[PDB]
Parts: C-alpha cells; sequence; structure tokens
C-alpha cells in the first residue's frame, strides 16, 4: 500500500507538493527502533517502549518505522481454533484466585478444545503477537525504504504520473504492459504519461499496487525524473505537482515477486501463429510516431499489402479507451484493440475492439481479420 | 402616575419612559423587546407609580407530583437560582442538571417553556418530565405541535413562534444555554417577556466570546461546579481509597538503579526535572544528545516499574477475594498490563483495539452477569458506554484524566447504595506529577 495516509508526511508550497523524506538526521531514531525489534518480543511491548521516542521525535515517523519494521517480521502460525472461542470458554470460569485451581481450569479447557490455550489465547490480537525472526534491515535501508513507501503513498493520489526516459524506455513499457498500466507515450521530450489511481473510481487499490512496482524499475535507472499531478480535497479539488528526479535515498524491500505475468500476450502469440497462416505476425514492432504522440503496439500482422497493428490493454476506463482510440484515428492504419472485461466497469463495444475474459479468443481475431479483408 | 405596560408581538410598550425603553414613532409608545418587561416593571414599582399591566397571558400551570430527591449540591444550585430567578446553572454532564431544573419548575408552579437544541433532547426531556413530575408535557418540534402548561420546544421553533409564545410562559428554561447567543436565537431570547429564566450548560464559554451576552439574554451564572469539585471526598457518593504496596525486591533494585542514573545525569549537566518546563528542556536535549535520551528513558522505565509493579496484581488478588459478590471493573492505562491481569485471573479484557463485535459481547455479558469481573485499558479509550459496576479498581495512570473522573463518576453513580473506587499505588517511589 505504501503507508496509511494518516502517516503521510508532506507540505504544500504554492502548487507543489514536497514530501518530508527521512534523512541522515533520522539515523539515531532508526537505530533505537531497530534495536527494539528482537525475536521473542511482543508488538505491544514495543508500542510502550517507543512512547518516549514519540515525545522526542516526529511521531508520524516513529509510527511508520514501527509499521515498516513489523512488516519484516515472522510471527507464529495462526491458532488451530479461533482464539475468541478460547477466551469465551476460558473466561466463563469467573476470576480464579487460587493458583492450583487456575492450572486445572487451564488443562480442563485445553482438553475440551484440544490445544495449548495459553500459547494462543490472545494470538489474534496485534498487541500480543510474539516475534520469531527479527528483520535484518540496516538503519540506512529503513530510511531508504521509508522514503520509497512515502513516495508510493503520495503517488496513490496521482491523477497523472509523467515519467521521463533516460535509457531503458523499451524496458519500462514492457513492465508497464506486463502490469497492465494505462499510459500515453509522447516524443517532444520522450516521456510516458501514466494515468494514476485517481483516474479509476473502481479498482484503484489493485492498480496502485502495480504502478508502485513500476517505480522500482524507474528509480533503479541511472537518470530518472517523474512529475506527478496530485489531487487533494473532496468537493473543492485542487491539483498539485510532485516533482522528483535523481533522488538516491530510495530502496524497495517488498519482494513482490511473481506479480507482473505476461500470460495473455504470450498465449495469444502461440494461438495466432498456429491457427492463422495467411498473416505474418511480428512481435514488438517499431513504435509509430504521429505528430509527436508515440504508439507502441504489441503486434504487427500483415497479409501481403494489408498491414494492421494489435495492442492489448490491461486496465481501462470508458474515458481512457475513448481517448486512446480518438488518438488512434490519426495513426493511418487499421488497429485492433483487445480489452480485458474484468478490468473495467462498463463492458465496452467498438468498431475496432475485441473484449477477452481470461485469454484471447483467437476465433474472434481470425473472424475480425477476414471481415474486412474482403 | 398611571403607567400602562402592555405586551405586543415580542415587545413591551409603555405610557412612560423607563430606562432601556425607547420611543417608537411607529407605535406611539416607549418600547423595547419584551424581555425588558421584568426590569421596567420593577423600575416603576420601586418608584411607587401605579403599574396597570397586561403583559403575561400565562397558560395554567398543570397538575404535578414531585418525585424528585436532590443531592445536596443540586439543592444549593436551586437555592442560588431562586434568589434572582434569572440566571445560568453550570454543572458538568451527568451531574443531573435536568432534575435541578424540574425541581425549580415544581417550586415555582408557573407555566414553563423548556428550550432544547436537538430532537433527541426533546424526547429525553419528555421522558424525564413523565418520570419525575408525572405530567406528559406539550411538545413543539420534530413535526409535533401540542402546547400545555409545561412545554418542550426546539430553539428553532421557539424562535419561529416567539411573538406568539413570548407572553405565555413566566418561566423560561434554556437547556444547552450556550446556544442562546448564536445569531438567530439571541433575538428569540429578547422577544420573550418571561420574567424568570434558567439556563443550563456544562460549556458556558464560547469561542466567539458571545457568552458575554448571557446577563442580557438569560441571566448571569449563579452557580458553577467542575467535575473535579464534584468528585470531592465529602461531595461525591462513592468512597475513594488508596491501597499502598511495595515493589518487588528485584523491582526496587532496578527502579532505584534507574533513578540514580537519571539523578546523576541531571546533576552532571546542571539540569533538574521538577516541573514540566524542566521536562520540555530534557526532551529538547534528547533529540541530539544520546545521554539525555537515556536519561529520559530511565525516567520512563522507572515510572513504568512503579505503575505496573507485580505487587499490584498480588494486591488485586486480595481485593477480588474480599469482594467475591460485587461487580468489579479493573482499569489500567497500558494494554500489556490488562493482558497480565486477564491471564492471571481468567477475566475478560477490553482495550481500544478490541473488535467492536467482541467489545459489545463483553460489556453485555458483563451487565447481564455472565462475567462478574472484567479488566479494561484506558489509553486511547474513553471510559464511555460502560455499564454499572459496584467497585472500580484503578491500577495505573498519570493521575486521573478529567474525563476519566467524569467517566467513572457515571459508572459508579449508577453503582449502588454506596460504591467504592480503589487505586493501588506503590510506596517508596517518587512523585511523578510534574507542574
Ligand atoms: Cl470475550
Ligand atoms: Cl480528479
Ligand atoms: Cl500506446
Ligand atoms: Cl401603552
Ligand atoms: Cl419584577
Ligand atoms: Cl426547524
Ligand atoms: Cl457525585
Ligand atoms: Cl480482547
Ligand atoms: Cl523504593
Ligand atoms: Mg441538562
Amino acid at each position: 500500500m505504501g503507508l496509511p495516509w494518516e502517516l503521510a508526511r508532506f507540505s504544500i508550497v504554492k502548487d507543489e507538493v514536497l514530501p518530508h523524506f527521512a534523512t541522515n538526521e533520522d539515523l539515531d531514531l532508526a537505530n533505537e527502533i531497530i534495536s527494539l525489534f528482537k525475536a521473542g518480543k511482543k508488538l505491544g511491548e514495543i508500542d510502550e517502549e517507543i512512547e518516549y521516542l514519540e515525545k522526542i521525535y516526529d511521531h508520524k515517523l516513529v509510527r511508520a518505522f514501527v509499521k515498516l519494521l513489523t512488516r519484516l517480521c515472522e510471527f507464529e502460525l495462526d491458532s488451530p481454533i479461533p482464539p475468541i472461542q478460547i477466551r469465551r470458554e476460558l473466561f466463563k470460569y469467573g476470576p480464579v484466585l487460587d493458583e492450583k485451581e487456575r492450572e486445572d481450569i487451564i488443562q480442563k479447557v485445553s482438553k475440551k478444545l484440544g490445544a495449548d490455550i495459553m500459547r494462543f489465547v490472545f494470538s489474534d490480537l496485534d498487541e500480543e503477537k510474539k516475534i520469531i525472526k527479527a528483520p535484518t534491515i540496516s538503519a540506512e535501508d529503513l530510511i531508504r525504504w521509508y522514503n520509497l513507501s512515502l513516495l508510493q503513498t503520495l503517488l496513490f493520489k496521482a491523477y497523472k504520473l509523467t515519467v521521463y526516459v533516460s535509457s531503458n524506455w523499451k524496458e519500462i513499457i514492457r513492465r508497464a504492459k506486463w502490469l497492465g498500466l494505462m499510459y500515453f507515450a509522447y516524443d517532444k521530450p520522450l516521456r510516458f504519461e501514466f494515468l494514476g489511481p485517481a483516474t479509476l473510481v473502481k479498482l484503484t487499490e489493485k492498480y496502485g499496487r502495480n504502478l508502485a512496482v513500476l517505480l522500482q524499475f524507474i528509480i533503479s535507472s541511472q537518470n530518472w525524473k517523474i512529475e506527478a499531478e496530485l489531487v487533494l480535497g473532496k468537493k473543492f479539488k485542487r491539483v498539485y505537482k510532485l516533482k522528483l528526479a535523481n533522488f538516491k535515498e530510495l530502496k524497495e524491500l517488498v519482494i513482490d515477486e511473481k506479480r507482473f505475468d505476461s500470460s495473455v500476450e504470450e498465449k495469444f502469440y502461440k494461438d495466432f501463429t498456429n491457427v492463422i497462416k495467411g498473416w505474418k505476425i511480428i512481435r514488438e514492432p517499431e513504435p509509430l510516431v504521429v505528430d509527436n504522440r508515440v504508439f507502441i503496439p504489441d503486434f504487427l500482422v500483415e497479409k501481403g499489402n494489408l498491414k494492421v497493428y494489435v495492442e492489448i490493454v490491461g486496465f481501462w476506463t470508458k474515458e481512457y479507451i475513448k481517448e486512446k482510440l480518438d488518438k488512434l484515428k490519426k495513426v493511418k492504419y487499421p488497429i485492433l484493440i483487445l480489452l480485458n472485461e474484468e478490468l473495467g466497469k462498463e463492458k465496452f463495444n467498438g468498431m475496432n475492439v475485441i473484449t477477452y475474459k481470461r485469454k484471447i479468443d483467437i476465433s474472434l481475431v481470425y473472424k475480425w481479420l477476414r471481415e474486412l479483408e474482403n | 402616575g398611571s403607567v400602562y405596560l402592555r405586551y405586543f408581538k415580542g415587545l413591551i410598550l409603555s405610557d412612560a419612559y423607563a430606562p432601556g425603553l425607547k420611543w417608537s414613532d411607529e407605535l406611539k409608545a416607549y418600547s423595547a423587546l419584551a424581555f425588558k418587561y421584568r426590569d421596567v416593571r420593577k423600575y416603576f414599582l420601586e418608584k411607587e407609580i401605579e403599574v396597570e399591566e397586561n403583559v403575561i397571558d400565562s397558560l395554567p400551570f398543570p397538575l404535578i407530583k414531585d418525585k424528585i430527591e436532590l443531592r445536596d449540591y443540586q439543592a444549593e444550585a436551586v437555592k442560588a437560582w431562586l434568589k434572582e430567578k434569572r440566571g445560568i446553572i453550570v454543572l458538568p454532564t451527568g451531574a443531573g442538571k435536568t432534575q435541578v431544573a424540574l425541581k425549580i419548575v415544581s417550586i415555582m408552579k408557573v407555566a414553563t417553556l423548556i428550550v432544547v437544541p436537538t430532537i433527541d433532547l426533546i424526547t429525553q426531556w419528555k421522558e424525564r418530565i413523565n418520570k419525575y413530575l408525572d405530567f406528559d408535557p406539550g411538545i413543539i418540534g420534530g413535526g409535533e405541535d401540542s402546547l400545555k402548561g409545561i412545554t418542550v420546544i426546539t430553539y428553532d421553533s421557539a424562535y419561529t413562534r416567539a411573538e406568539e409564545l413570548g407572553n405565555k410562559f413566566p418561566l423560561l428554561i434554556f437547556d444547552e444555554v450556550h446556544h442562546l447567543p448564536s445569531e438567530g436565537y439571541s433575538i428569540m431570547a429578547q422577544l420573550f417577556a418571561s420574567p424568570y429564566r434558567l439556563g443550563l450548560t456544562a460549556t458556558p464559554e464560547r469561542d466567539d466570546g458571545k457568552h458575554e451576552l448571557y446577563p442580557i439574554l438569560v441571566g448571569p451564572i449563579v452557580y458553577r461546579k467542575s467535575v473535579e469539585e464534584l468528585a470531592g471526598k465529602y461531595i461525591a457518593k462513592y468512597k475513594i481509597k488508596k491501597l499502598y504496596v511495595s515493589l518487588t525486591n528485584e523491582e526496587k533494585k532496578r527502579y532505584d538503579g534507574l533513578r540514580k542514573k537519571l539523578k546523576d545525569f541531571l546533576s552532571s549537566r546542571g539540569l533538574k526535572l521538577q516541573n514540566l518546563d524542566d521536562f520540555h528542556r530534557l526532551v529538547k536535549l534528547a533529540a541530539k544528545d544520546k545521554e539525555a535520551r537515556e536519561a529520559l528513558l530511565a525516567w520512563h522505565e522507572s515510572l513504568n516499574i512503579a505503575v505496573n509493579s507485580q505487587s499490584k496484581i498480588e494486591k488485586l488478588r486480595e481485593i477480588l477475594q474480599e469482594y467475591k459478590n460485587e461487580k468489579i471493573i479493573v482499569f489500567t492505562r497500558d494494554t500489556q498490563m490488562a493482558y497480565r491481569i486477564s491471564k492471571t485471573f481468567l477475566i475478560p479484557v477490553v482495550t481500544y483495539k478490541t473488535d467492536k463485535d467482541e467489545r459489545e459481547e463483553i460489556l453485555q455479558k458483563f451487565r447481564d452477569g455472565e462475567y462478574r469481573v472484567i479488566v479494561a485499558s484506558t489509553v486511547f479509550d474513553e471510559g464511555v458506554d460502560v455499564p454499572d459496576a459496584t467497585l472500580a479498581i484503578v491500577m495505573g495512570g498519570y493521575g486521573t484524566k478529567r474525563q476519566f473522573l467524569q467517566r467513572l463518576g457515571r459508572i459508579l453513580r449508577k453503582k449502588d447504595k454506596e460504591a467504592l473506587l480503589i487505586e493501588i499505588v506503590t510506596k517508596g517511589t517518587a512523585d511523578y506529577r510534574l507542574s
């Protein structure tokens, strides 16, 4: 998620949003909190041990460090039996004031429910979860990982995220495509204008979690620049610029391996090359540039003198596909769009668009090609 | 002379000049808003001018049974108000303002209009009047329109209907009277002729400072008690008792060791830690001096030992053994202590982070009596919505926060014939209340 918005830390000057990143000045604080996470300690013990740190230091930062450090811990497996039934049937024995009668109540309740009750009686409650493996993080890295999480937390409110290209642009779109992002490429300066989670009204949650995976690659580059437009307020909305370039104090620690999978573009390639022989299928064709808008198709297919381009689109909105196709009227070719019905709110229908559910139904692409080959 | 004094559409009119009256060309009289009635009548009487007045066309006072028995701070408030019969009574929430008011109503025996700010306070006042006065009152507000010798009405409809009702009720009771200086309502107050006014509030002061208008619109404050005052030894209705315990031998070792570390540091830098400005200095230095941080850590850690000493659990066992038959709630500040106490005695625990489903289950299984005892934390949870307990046992705390005192006043005001608050404190440890 990044961080809860209650812990977001930023200031607005004029029309710009400046994030309050952690710096070396926060190393002391980071070390003293890192020392508090030791194996065999309860999270609620740590909540009480930091209390004085919330008097000395910025408590939005103190809380973020703890919520990040807990995210790197291993806790015990959940209890066999839901712990609230452990306490209803243990606390029904009133207050026990004799030590011997207590042990017997315990064993009586442990035989009825078949578990070690004391080990699990409060296991469903954050305050009582005991740490088994402590995180390995360094003070520098936590600061680094805080800052990347704060950046992500703020980009979740972005209407638009303009990414400017140094080196690996062809490597960026790949990930953006494998993540299904919504974007427009341009060329005045070569840049990608990703639409941000404020575009979506529906599945922002799932969109943002992938946009953030794209940051990881961007900021690994030698030269990068992003300008986000952020939207704040419910009924009077104003837009703010977040401008950020070549900031080296970022680091991801979310592995998030196996989230951006090219299941759909690859299967389609197999199915089309096998079932269609009349067309030649070129993959990752050179992008086209029409009056300084870049169009990066997924496939070019040709039969003799007919040439048509295929783009697959992961997320979408009514206003996005309308904009994409409007801009595609000026590309001077036939172009076939393949939309995912699950990643939309409106179940779209167009003269050049084929929806797909979990894979592309090659039946329909074959059908589509001849119904205008004539 | 023979001055005529007559009510008219929210004004008082007069043959003759009285201070605060001003001549009306439109009306051909000396006039002012009807609320000046009491004062100009008294101006004329005290100068032996015969006052022929048709001002108050009062509803008949209804038939009542007085079922009210007052605590004694409640009656001094009645005695205060009665001297001038124009004033505000400031009592905290739950100190029973309503019953002081209804007692006044029964003493005065004049038609009474009670002005409240919300629809829930209509139905509430309606209920209290049935119980404590045995009269189903008139209600104007929410869409109901009945008018009787005693009537409950919204501020909005009192303002709307002021010229019609301004002369019908001699007694005028403004609940939540801090609303009265607001823009619409202040002219409502001035349109009534009602010579007798009682305002009730726990929050007399306003951020716009318009409580300066009270003497004009309702009367000044004539009686005020804080919850702190009303939680005195001799005034409250529950006993407050401190039972003292000693630290463990190991606790005393650690506690004293921490105190020495802290004291030596402070002395090594010419710092002190006597008041809360001293604290701010130490916190300030702790941002950038490691040794100051560890000192402030010693302070916290030693305080934690004293507050959460295992000897308090041992004492708690003795208390729960002495009161096998009473309904006990144990309070802590820390959540971790609440879990120690729940594990040690197998009693339900409630913290601020308990799911609202279970939290509702626990307190109800408590009020029904399946749970004779529970423990609860108070950091980040108001002692609010809690049922009646005969016995409160407070383990730790940086004193008692005002709401806490207020909250516990409500849980034990219900409690019984006389209930008891026990606080467990440790003996040798230093006083940590910093001024
Ligand atoms: Cl329970
Ligand atoms: Cl917007
Ligand atoms: Cl494109
Ligand atoms: Cl007249
Ligand atoms: Cl008078
Ligand atoms: Cl209204
Ligand atoms: Cl009391
Ligand atoms: Cl709980
Ligand atoms: Cl001691
Ligand atoms: Mg009241």
